[PDB]
RNA sequence: GUCGGGCUCAUAACCCGAA
RNA sequence: AGUCCCUCCCGCUCGGGAGGGAGGCACUCUGGGGGGACUGCCGGCGAUAAGCCGGAGGAAGGGGCGGGCGACGGUAGGUCAGUAUGCCCCGAAACCCCCGGGCUACACGCGCGCUACAAUGGGCGGGACAAUGGGUGCCGACCCCGAAAGGGGGAGGUAAUCCCCUAAACCCGCCCUCAGUUCGGAUCGCGGGCUGCAACUCGCCCGCGUGAAGCUGGAAUCCCUAGUACCCGCGCGUCAUCAUCGCGC
């Protein structure tokens, strides 16, 4: 009974993943995959899926847990966990060859954040300003 | 086939239309005049929009119980426009929820923790999770992808 | 005291309500009911412009 | 069947409209309230206004004659604790001119501060007045 | 009617009044002056292997410093 | 309105959203041809990553560099047809989920009035809308004057992009037509060359003044 | 029959020395005693306007306190209790012993 | 010609709007 | 998360879910210590120096990225109305308290913003996903009453334990269809509340009614190079009550 677990960070949000020997059933916090909306943070975690194929999509099971961030940076954290749980499960270095060709993200994350925030019109960003006047 | 396998506001529609056989659940007198709160502009369009309420509020208890009023008054608000000035976030009034706590209780649905907030019963799962079935088993004819679950 | 409010019992009696630097006079009348006294004595006097000073525009200046 | 115009209380009402929108070219009839005696009528808010009867005219010409008698809650009327007899009530169009206009001269009969800000045409519930609120043209040095 | 392509193979040196203009050589592919090699100013970034599509191949840029 | 399999669609295979392949799709201008990205890709979001490298846009699918365009306001400190279109509060500026909406839209609405793979209609009108001469500003004896040069075609590209994304936008405002609508509109006349195209006319407007400039 | 030792300072080396000295008493005795546990460090910041008057460019300080926090479980034997009650750690560290 | 706003450290010249 | 027991649901149970307890520190996290990047390796330009340009490998590549720390001086720049201090003045008032006013006035010129002029929308019902901080002169779950604002009781919390705390922009379905309108919400009438010793001058909130200018902006002119700008809400300061602001998320 294998048991395969990996994670995935996006900005905030963190993804914890479970990989077993199954059906071809894929949860996100409980929920099928197939029902998430909208359609673009759909795509957006199918996309190992589809790359890996119908035969190794259907003999496995994944289950996977997130918190925090947004409904973007939970998507992409999600991808980033389940290709992962999937190079390391089939053990095959083609599947990773595809990977990297792709999306390079997919494996070895992104590391940016936000940049702190900085007086004269701090609210709005780090950067920008309050209007100049001379007269 | 339960409550997290289909898509929630399919079910609420369902279950507000099928909860209107049940004599316990009654539109307030005062139904037809209100605002569902102060941050709201024009009362409801739906001459049954009670039902709905009372439907949302009963998947509610079901997935985040035990749930008290002050909570669900911070989930039915929302942003208000305010004129000249910036628009804010606003809780909700509390009659309509309590009314419609007390009468999914008198209907046998939920129940009271004390200090805690209101419970589904044996009853009221297995109420929804009977018409998610039954959403479910239409819904795969569309979507066969949802045969494995 | 500008913050009485008048009751039915005031009407006809005439009182004079302070405004920061005279005591000026009030008849109280049935309508006033439910009033403040600071109501009926106005603490500033009403403006009548004069012609606009040096500095008053762009081009004064 | 369809008539084009339907004159209700002495308004000439649209009759391509839905009858909860046509119902606030009455001065004293917004959208809430219009609503709100569309349901005490026992009719559909989003009914065309050309199809009314005439016995359905009467009946909402009577229930702007009355509403609180009629069931409409006493805190969604226009006048709730009237100055002269006590009762709430609800105008529309000359009455509701009327009792305005009364409003502001008793205000200025007394005397009271916003009675003369009334008269003086300036603003009457506390604000700045300094920088806008200008109605003119410009004054020249 | 349709221009002629040129492939860049040199570049020379920023020009324009907000430097915004590159001087560049490049070699003829199609028509009268195929192999002819002109030199050419380009608004835009550009690098070597570029394709340009001169609508005629008979002015030539004046060399910088 | 929308059934229920479009609202809950999964696909298979790896094609531009799952819904067009770009096999067929052939780029005639030699120039274009190294910049127009058309690798196989399922979803065109690639979360910005390319802005920070020199000629990086090169490598980004062309589907995606459309939906960039369009997410804007349109008018904010020149005119486009006699108005500044200033939207601020209502604008698309960051929304990237309603702008990809917008293109898939005027994408069906493209091939269902035209018949053909409506990749190709869009590389056919970006095409026929990238300038080939421009002009550059010099002065004197406070005077402006102009002097003809060549465009590259990264520029190239990114004009024709800009201006059928600005066609667009000004075809909606304040009018009865949607965004989609309009864009699907702008498109399908710069692919046939008709001057009511905002994109066309302003090319043939570019290569009149370099013209008459030499 | 278990004791909880909370411990909160201002340096960090004072007090790494406090628990590494409980953890040797504790080990000089037979007795289990759950390794200390690093709880959140405690911020407080406070911003201010750096001139005195109001003329020329707003400025400002970003002035920070930390204070570090640890908590250590071990069971009340009294032989082992004599040794922990007996010491003295330094004067900018805060000791709170309870029996649970 | 009058009044108002731009440009300038400021004034003149210059630009814009209005009656 | 895997493992054992108990209870309740579903297509009636081959299978799939949800709570509770035993148990564990795997995973996330918290915070002490350590590793890692050096123009080190490869190919060019320059001199064979200093360096520069392009490649591999890499989580990271050329001050890796964002901050703190501002030399000798000048600016008779600002501050004696934060505190310290010389001289000159008042010293039965220019010192010390109490009451009522004023700093909130309004033909008009200007700065910085907020809300709009609508479909790249307005309304109505339904569905999603945060982080920073703060709490005993306080934060208050949970129950009851009220249409709303609010009212009556009150667990737990001196806090990784309890609470503020189920954000909005976004997504689904229906009405409106280019109109000064179902756009905009200034202005004003009547009524209901809260804080406070006091709400007229001169506070904030809620219900019904009312419905101004505005249909994209001349000459000019501002901010910004990446998780940056735009767009969206939230926390803290101030604070009895009051945020179109400041500092942060
Ligand atoms: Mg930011
Ligand atoms: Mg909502
Ligand atoms: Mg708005
Ligand atoms: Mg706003
Ligand atoms: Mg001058
Ligand atoms: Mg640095
Ligand atoms: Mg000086
Ligand atoms: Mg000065
Ligand atoms: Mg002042
Ligand atoms: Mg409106
Ligand atoms: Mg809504
Ligand atoms: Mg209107
Ligand atoms: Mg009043
Ligand atoms: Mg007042
Ligand atoms: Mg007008
Ligand atoms: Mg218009
Ligand atoms: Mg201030």
């Amino acid at each position: 009974m294998r048991i395969i677990q990996t994670t995935g960070k996006r900005k905030t949000a963190i993804a914890r993943a479970v990989i077993r020997e199954g059906k071809g059933r894929v949860r996100i916090n409980g929920k099928p995959v197939e029902l998430v909306e909208p359609e673009i943070a759909r795509f957006t975690i199918l996309e190992p899926l589809i790359l890996a194929g119908e035969e190794i999509w259907n003999s496995v099971d994944i289950d996977v847990k997130v918190q925090g961030g947004g409904f973007m940076g939970q998507a992409e954290a999600a991808r980033i966990a389940i290709a992962r749980a999937l190079v390391e499960w089939t053990g095959d270095m083609n599947l990773k060859e595809k990977f990297i060709k792709y999306d390079r993200t997919m494996l070895v994350g992104d590391p940016r954040r936000t940049e702190p925030h900085k007086p004269n019109r701090s609210t709005k960003g780090p950067r920008a300003k309050r209007q100049k006047s001379y007269r | 086939a339960t409550v997290y396998d289909v898509p929630g506001d399919l079910l609420v529609e369902r279950v507000a239309q099928r909860l209107k056989e049940i004599p316990e659940i009654k539109p307030p007198e005062w139904a037809p005049f209100v605002k569902t709160g102060r941050h709201k502009e024009r009362l409801p369009e739906q001459e049954d929009w009670w039902y709905y309420r009372v439907a949302s509020i009963l998947r509610r208890v079901y997935l985040d119980g035990p749930v008290g009023i002050e909570r669900l008054r911070t989930y039915y608000g929302g942003r208000k426009n305010r004129g000249h000035a910036p628009e804010r976030f606003y809780k909700a009034g509390g009659s309509i929820i309590r009314k419609a706590l007390q009468q999914l209780e008198a209907a046998g649905f939920v129940e009271k923790v004390p200090g805690k907030g209101r419970v589904i019963t044996p009853k009221g799962r297995s109420f929804l999770d009977k018409i998610a079935t039954e959403l479910k088993k239409e819904l795969e004819e569309i979507i066969p992808e949802l045969k494995k679950y | 005291c500008r913050d009485m409010i008048v009751l039915p019992e005031m009407v006809g009696l005439t009182i004079y309500v302070h405004n920061g630097k005279e005591f000026v006079p009030v008849e109280i009348k049935p309508e006033m009911i439910g009033h403040y006294l600071g109501e009926f004595a106005p603490t500033r006097k009403r403006v009548q412009h004069g012609a606009p000073g040096i500095g008053a525009t762009r081009s004064s200046m | 069947d369809f008539r084009h115009i339907v004159r209700v209380a002495g308004v000439d009402l649209d009759g391509n409209k839905q009858l909860r929108w046509a119902l606030t070219a009455i001065k004293g009839v917004g959208i809430n309230f219009a609503t709100m005696v569309c349901r005490v009528a026992g009719l559909d808010p989003f009914m065309k206004a050309g199809y009314l009867t005439d016995e359905q005219v009467k009946k909402i010409e009577e229930i702007l004659q009355d509403p609180v008698a009629h069931g409409i809650p006493r805190w969604a009327v226009n006048r709730p604790k009237d100055y002269e007899t006590g009762r709430d009530l609800h105008l529309i169009t000359a009455k509701l001119d009327m009792a305005i206009r009364e409003d502001i001269m008793r205000l200025r009969r007394i005397r009271a501060y916003r009675g003369i800000r009334h008269e003086l045409g300036l603003p009457v519930r506390g604000q700045r007045t300094r920088s806008n609120f200008r109605r003119g043209q410009t004054v020249g040095v | 009617d349709e221009g002629y392509p040129a492939e860049v193979i040199e570049i020379i040196g920023r020009t324009g009044t907000t430097g915004d203009v590159t001087q560049v050589k490049v070699r003829i592919l199609e028509g009268r002056d195929k192999g002819r090699v002109i030199r050419r100013n380009v608004r835009g970034p550009v690098r070597v292997g570029d394709i340009l599509i001169l609508r005629e191949t008979e002015r030539e840029a004046r060399e910088i410093k | 309105a929308k059934p229920l399999s479009e609202r809950f669609f999964i696909p298979h295979e790896i094609k531009v959203m799952g819904r067009w392949s770009t096999e067929d799709v052939e780029v005639r201008d030699p120039s274009l041809k190294p910049y127009i990205n058309l690798e196989p890709r399922l979803l065109p979001h690639t979360h910005g990553r390319h802005a920070k490298k020199h000629f990086g846009k090169a490598n980004v699918h062309i589907v995606e560099r459309l939906i960039n365009k369009i997410m804007r306001s349109g008018g904010s400190h020149y005119k486009v047809a006699g108005h500044f279109m200033r939207r601020e509060h209502r604008s698309l500026n960051s929304k990237k989920v309603k702008a990809y909406e917008v293109v898939k839209e005027a994408f069906k609405i493209i091939e269902k009035r035209t018949g053909k793979n409506p990749i190709q209609v869009l590389v056919w009108a970006i095409e026929n809308a990238a300038p080939r001469e421009d002009t550059t500003s010099v002065m004197f004896g406070g005077i402006r004057y102009h002097v003809a040069v060549d465009i590259s075609p990264m520029r190239r590209l990114d004009v024709a992009l800009r201006n059928i994304a600005l066609g667009a936008s000004a075809k909606c405002y304040r009018t009865k037509m949607s965004f989609a609508e309009a864009l699907a509109e702008e498109i399908i006349l710069a692919a046939n060359k008709d001057p009511k195209s905002y994109a066309y006319s302003k090319k043939l407007e570019i290569e009149r003044i370099a013209e008459s400039s030499r | 029959q278990k004791a909880r030792i909370k411990l909160a300072s201002t340096n960090v080396r004072s007090l790494e020395e406090v628990a590494n000295q409980i953890k040797q008493i504790a080990e000089r005795t037979g007795v289990r005693m759950s390794g200390p546990i690093p709880l959140p460090t405690k911020r407080i910041r406070i911003v201010t306007r750096k001139s005195p008057d109001g003329e020329g460019s707003a400025t400002f300080d970003r002035w920070e306190l930390r204070i570090h926090k640890r908590l250590i479980d071990i069971e009340a034997d009294e032989r082992a209790m004599r040794q922990i009650m007996r010491i003295r750690v330094p004067e900018d560290v805060t000791i709170e012993i309870e029996l649970i």
